[PDB]
């Protein structure tokens, strides 16, 4: 384990962080465009996964957001890991969900991966690849739902497409089967 | 070699500007034979200028477009060389200066500093003495009194201003 | 060594604040055309070229700050080697003296 | 914007919102 | 290639390095003016200036 | 534009007391330089009057 | 070390305890 690498680590992924949410709001406008123009003609069963890639995007998003909350965090307090051995409450949260979303965004963000190594090859109660998995309990509820590789409710997928409609001045009737219950 | 591929980018940029502007020039004038062709009667050359027109028309904005893209890519790639010279400049620079530093670091300067300091000083030194030698040398070719006796006639002539003994001190010295 | 490297961070300064102008002048020229484009009543034109001009706008300002930067480098650079060159003479100096 | 501007000065005609859609994701 | 040689981890440490060698640099660059001013002060007394 | 400017007039503040203060030293050191000459000759002159 | 230091010089990546075991030793 390197400190000085694994401070270089954190803040170039707090910057790719930054760069990275900046684009995909741009995208996320213009995809929003893009539903509603699909929305002016017929084709609605197809606006819904368009607006599924769309509200995939912005859970990803803030999960990027609370992840460079927690980077700087841990740069913050980047001296309370040097001196102790075994990590404070302080940055229990912070590490545990950097060592677990690391697999899940390790594909957008590189330097993330050498973040959880640093911190798995640091710590050995309940840590290393294997405990660090069984060790990785205490995440952030909120993170691992935007993070969740799930199909989003109906409902909300409605909500989205009334609100981009309603936004863009197109007529559109949601399924009331889905709409009311 | 980049430099290369970022002259091949911004041509081939301006390439699809001048066809577009081409295009749209091609436009304007089949738009004149589709007029003349609709005068004479003729549907069918109308249809194939109107054809050519709405082609022209398409291809043009495609080009504009394509045209675009690739001269926000030419920027980028070209923004990348620029930086990638000032990185590599900027990296020679970083070894070259903790090289020098490494060799003239700041105690040495600073023990080089007062070691000027203080041969100068010395040199001072030397310098009041030896000046106070050279004068002592030639004293009777340059009498005190005789300097005086100058400055103070140049003086008065010259209307400005400037800003015996031994006797008493002999009849002391008798007591 | 040091020298060939500040000519080479002042040329590249210099490259920047020329791009930058440059991209100012092609903004304008965009907006002339953006103007006619919007007068013929084309749309998907006009949109190209706003997005034209609003990209040299935006890499223009890009590039002005990038030049500042590297100016600043490039100042603190020379200084260094004036410097080099001061220190290397007196320390010549000193022993010479010495 | 700028394709707002330069049709309002020239007179003719062309032929927010995430915040709402944040607070429809707070649920 | 480039990005392979001169990554971000080696861009940011020799970043480091330039800001800290010129830095030290700045503290040399005071103390030698700090004594060369020291020693040319019979020539400059700061009376005369003022 | 404004910190290029306020960055131009303080470097230019700065090599301006820089260009002085190597001035003074320059100027020490021919002085010391002719005295050495002198100082030879002086020298030279002692050992073929002696 | 040396493969370390070179490493971390380069950026990349590649892909004490005998005290512990006296102390075993000792029992």
């Amino acid at each position: 384990f390197k400190a000085e690498r694994l401070r270089v680590n954190l803040r170039l992924v707090i910057n790719r962080l930054k760069l990275l949410e900046k684009k995909k709001t741009e995208l996320a406008q213009k995809a929003r465009k893009e539903i509603a123009d699909y929305l002016a003609a017929g084709k609605d069963e197809r606006a819904r996964i368009r607006v599924e890639h769309i509200i995939r995007e912005d859970y990803l998003v803030e999960a990027m957001e609370i992840l460079e909350l927690y980077c700087d965090l841990l740069l913050a307090r980047f001296g309370l890991i040097q001196s102790m051995k075994e990590l404070d409450s302080g940055l229990a949260e912070s590490v545990s969900t950097l060592i677990w979303a690391a697999p899940r965004l390790q594909s957008e963000v590189a330097e993330l991966k050498i973040v959880a190594d640093q911190l798995c090859a640091k710590y050995s109660k309940e840590y290393g690849k294997l405990c660090r998995t069984n060790q990785i309990g205490t995440v952030n509820d909120r993170l691992m739902h935007k993070l969740s590789v799930e199909a989003p409710p109906k409902i909300l997928v409605e909500r989205y497409l009334i609100e981009i409609a309603k936004n863009y001045n197109v007529p559109y009737e949601p399924d009331s089967v889905v709409m009311a219950e | 070699n980049m430099e290369k591929h970022l002259f091949n980018l911004k041509f081939a940029a301006k390439e699809l500007s001048r066809s577009a502007k081409k295009c749209d020039k091609e436009e304007k004038a089949e738009k004149a034979k589709i007029e003349k062709a609709i005068q004479k009667g003729n549907m069918e050359v109308a249809r194939i200028h109107a054809e050519n027109a709405i082609r022209q028309k398409n291809q043009a904005v495609n080009f504009l477009r394509m045209s675009a893209r690739v001269d926000a890519v030419a920027a980028r790639v070209q923004t990348a060389v620029t930086m990638g010279k000032v990185t590599k400049s900027m990296a020679g620079v970083v070894k070259s200066m903790d090289a020098t530093l490494k060799t003239m670091n700041l105690e040495k300067i600073s023990a080089l500093m007062d070691k000027f300091e203080h041969q100068f000083e010395t040199l001072d030194v030397q310098t009041q003495q030896m000046e106070d030698t050279m004068s002592s040398t030639t004293t009777l070719t340059t009498p005190q009194n005789q300097v005086d006796m100058l400055l103070q006639e140049m003086a008065d002539e010259a209307g400005l201003d400037l800003n015996e003994l031994s006797q008493r001190l002999a009849r002391l010295r008798d007591q």
